[PDB]
């Protein structure tokens, strides 16, 4: 038989499951709508983990339920009561006899511990994974630790003193790899020589790689908490999303540099040595699986003012024409081959994060928060699930690292790179647009001459890399 | 076979943009949603009693992606140039993305729709009348919506496509 | 893209999170931190093919010994972890072995015997010993250190092959 349960009138998380207060699904059971009440206890259940459920339930849930509230919740579910002895067991004891006491002692292991080990396992998340909430609510943290560190009984003592440690690490908060990075490539300039890095001094080689690392460093420190609740559109972005806007103004620029560097170029020979040399770029991005830089080109080269500069295009190789347009293919047809592709290549990639936030934001204003069912409102948690496979696909491209090295000088002249200067930026990109009108003015104006602007080669080096000894 | 039209959604962000064409594209009678999936944005419908297929670029949550606009844009035959009305500031930023799309198409008579989108019920800050003097500037028209009631929503996008097909 | 669920299972302490979060993460965790249950997800490339691995690290505290039919359901394929330094762990592994035949019903279920902290000179359990008992399984037998990387990723995707063939 089943194991009996406490009444439900001294705990709230044994109430019989009906369309009241939980609706599944159409080989654990995946919910569809819930009470509060009927989502903690099926977070916790007695039958089975659910490891998913967790990451999504914490990464979700205060669209429903305060961190304040979920607490106290989860206290209450891990403060069950254990059954009186059983006739048995009485009969035993009026005998002076000691009693079996079967039933209680399934009951403490077939109910309580597990559901008690999966309330800390929730703790010990919420934690490690979402602790933001305790930065944020210094009272939430305090009452976090009262709570564990008060958690008596041997069952569980390993668990509690190892939630207690990684609690007090948190408050005061290495990589290795299968082989060695390439060695560094440099081209014109020379290391250390930060005055004479450009567009075509420094190696495009190494430029690839050094902006992969930094735009790889920024898509990596995304967390959830600024994107649930379409929190980086709202009032507030600054304050709620700042790595997710640092990560895209980074992307903005280096595509307006690309762009300025293009129309800044007026005479057309080395205007073509420009725009190879950004198609050169591409190629290594693409071969890194860097999506986000492939993207960052892909939109330059798209852009009022470089699009137009048919004389330019005219002389790229055909080689290169073809590298772009496979480029821009994957842009096609809503995105159509960059997500087939993203989900076929071979880890660490950067990928593009704008479809991840028009998927969150169309998620969260096309489902409703509640379902009403019989008279009662019930959270829509469907809806928190396909939030938290978006922010799970996110997380799971974060965690390969590259190897790479680092090279300081040309990482800090690409974080400092500021193509618009002090212009606000329609004054910048009409200013751009001025520009291409000025090199390749619209017929039927005759195309001006316009003297070189560099002095060293325009020659590239080339994209394979090399390897002395 | 059945003409097939490329709109694109601009405007403002944080305001609820997303809305119309979420409640086009919807079950309408259903309010469920799911953009992951393959055509949530094309959808095939009867304009006149001639029957085309609407493929609808909405990037809503991308605007800080500004150099991506001309990219995205170029893409479309005809814009649906949105703004709250509870919004002030999303209503004088249609100057600007009406002048961006005419240099992207490289026209100054591309086809388009102001639309004002009701996404709240925060008190209105633009009236219906100065948003029609605006469209009357610009010599298109102006259709207002409901982001939680479906009016206007057909209305809209209808309209574009007529503006379309008489251009 | 294919998915598979791997599940690493073992004694408490043999590094079945260490050697998960090094595959993952490329990091060494110095730590103790006794797991409840974690899951990760890793897209990679194997012989050519893309997939998609879910990872089930488990508990191997003695106190959350009655909970394992439950993953063991839902795992296509295990790996069976002990450390070198470790008699009673490799004691341990024919424990797992049999609930997990048991759960599945089934002789056949793809599985790897690991011997995990071969960076430690001081062995207790000689490599001999669990090859012998890897072939009386029908399975390869893999050392590792999630210290260094030695071993890991043959580890876990030799499992991902056996769950491809079967
Ligand atoms: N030298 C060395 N230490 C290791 C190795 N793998 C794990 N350790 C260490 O052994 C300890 C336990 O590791 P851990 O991964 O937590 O083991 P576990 O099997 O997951 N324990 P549990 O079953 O309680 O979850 C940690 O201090 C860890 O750093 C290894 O390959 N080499
Ligand atoms: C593959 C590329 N296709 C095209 N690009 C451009 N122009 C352009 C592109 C790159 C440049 F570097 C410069 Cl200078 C100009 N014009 C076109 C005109 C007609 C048809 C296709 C065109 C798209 C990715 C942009
Ligand atoms: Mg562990
Ligand atoms: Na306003």
């Amino acid at each position: 038989g089943q194991m009996r349960l406490p009444s439900a009138d001294v705990y709230r998380f044994a109430e019989p499951d009906s369309e009241e207060n939980i609706i599944f699904e159409e080989g654990i059971p995946i919910i569809k709508a819930g009470t509060v009440i009927k989502l903690i206890e099926r977070l916790t259940y007695h039958m089975y983990a659910d490891p998913n459920f967790v990451r999504t339930f914490l990464t979700t849930y205060r669209s429903f339920c305060k961190p304040q509230e979920l607490l106290s919740l989860i206290i209450e579910r891990f403060e069950i009561p254990e059954p009186e002895p059983t006739e048995a067991d009485r009969i035993a004891i009026e005998n002076g006899d000691q009693p079996l006491s079967a039933e209680l002692k399934r009951f403490r292991k077939e109910y309580i511990q597990p559901v008690q080990l999966r309330v800390l396992n929730v703790c010990r998340h919420w934690v490690e994974h979402h602790f933001y909430d305790f930065e944020r609510d210094a009272y939430l943290l305090q009452r976090m630790e009262e709570f564990i560190g008060t958690v008596r009984g041997k069952a569980m003592k390993k668990w509690v003193e190892s939630i207690t440690k990684i609690i007090q690490r948190k408050k005061i908060a290495n990589i290795t790899f299968q082989s060695s990075p390439p060695t560094v490539e440099w081209h014109i300039s020379r290391p250390g020589h930060i005055e004479t890095f450009d567009l075509l001094t420094l190696h495009p080689i190494e430029i690839a790689r050094q902006l992969t690392l930094l735009e790889s460093d920024l898509y990596r420190a995304v967390q959830p908490s600024e994107l649930v609740g379409s929190v980086w559109t709202k009032e507030d972005k600054e304050i709620n999303s700042p790595n997710l806007l640092k990560m895209i103004r980074h992307t903005t620029n280096l595509t307006l540099w690309f762009e300025k560097c293009i129309v800044e170029t007026e005479n057309l020979e080395e205007r073509v040595a420009v725009v190879s040399r950004i198609i050169e770029i591409l190629q290594v991005f693409q071969e890194l699986n860097n999506f986000n830089g492939v993207l960052e080109v892909v939109s330059a080269m798209n852009s009022s003012p470089v699009y137009r500069l048919d004389h330019t295009f005219e002389q790229i190789p055909s080689r290169q024409k073809k590298i772009l347009e496979e480029a821009h293919e994957l842009s096609e047809d809503h995105y159509k081959k960059y997500l087939a592709k993203l989900r076929s290549i071979n880890p660490p990639c950067v990928p593009f994060f704008g479809i991840y936030l028009t998927n969150i934001l169309k998620t969260e204003e096309g489902n409703p928060e509640v379902l009403k069912r019989h008279g009662k409102e019930l959270i829509n948690f469907s809806k928190r699930r396909k939030v938290a496979e978006i922010t799970g696909e996110i997380q799971q491209y974060q965690n390969q690292p590259y190897c790479l090295r680092v090279e300081s000088d040309i990482k800090r002249f690409f974080e400092n790179l500021n193509p618009m200067g002090n212009s606000m930026e329609k004054e910048f990109t009409d200013y751009l647009f001025n520009k291409s009108l000025e090199i390749e003015p619209r017929n039927p104006k005759p195309l001006p001459r316009f003297p070189k602007k560099y002095s060293y080669p325009l020659k590239s080096p080339g994209v394979r890399p090399s390897n002395p000894r | 076979g059945m003409t097939e039209y490329k709109l694109v959604v601009v405007g403002a962000g944080g305001v609820g943009k997303s809305a119309l064409t979420i409640q086009l594209i919807q079950n309408h009678f259903v309010d469920e949603y799911d953009p992951t999936i393959e055509d949530s944005y094309r959808k095939q419908v009867v304009i006149d009693g001639e029957t085309c297929l609407l493929d609808i670029l909405d990037t809503a949550g991308q605007e800080e992606y500004s150099a991506m606009r001309d990219q995205y844009m170029r893409t479309g035959e005809g814009f649906l140039c949105v703004f709250a009305i509870n919004n002030t500031k999303s209503f004088e930023d249609i100057h600007q993305y009406r002048e961006q799309i005419k240099r992207v198409k490289d026209s100054d008579d591309v086809p388009m729709v102001l639309v004002g989108n009701k996404c709240d019920l925060a008190a209105r800050t633009v009236e219906s009348r100065q948003a029609q003097d605006l469209a009357r500037s610009y010599g298109i028209p102006y259709i207002e919506t409901s982001a939680k009631t479906r009016q206007g929503v057909e209305d809209a996008f209808y309209t574009l496509v007529r503006e379309i097909r008489q251009h």
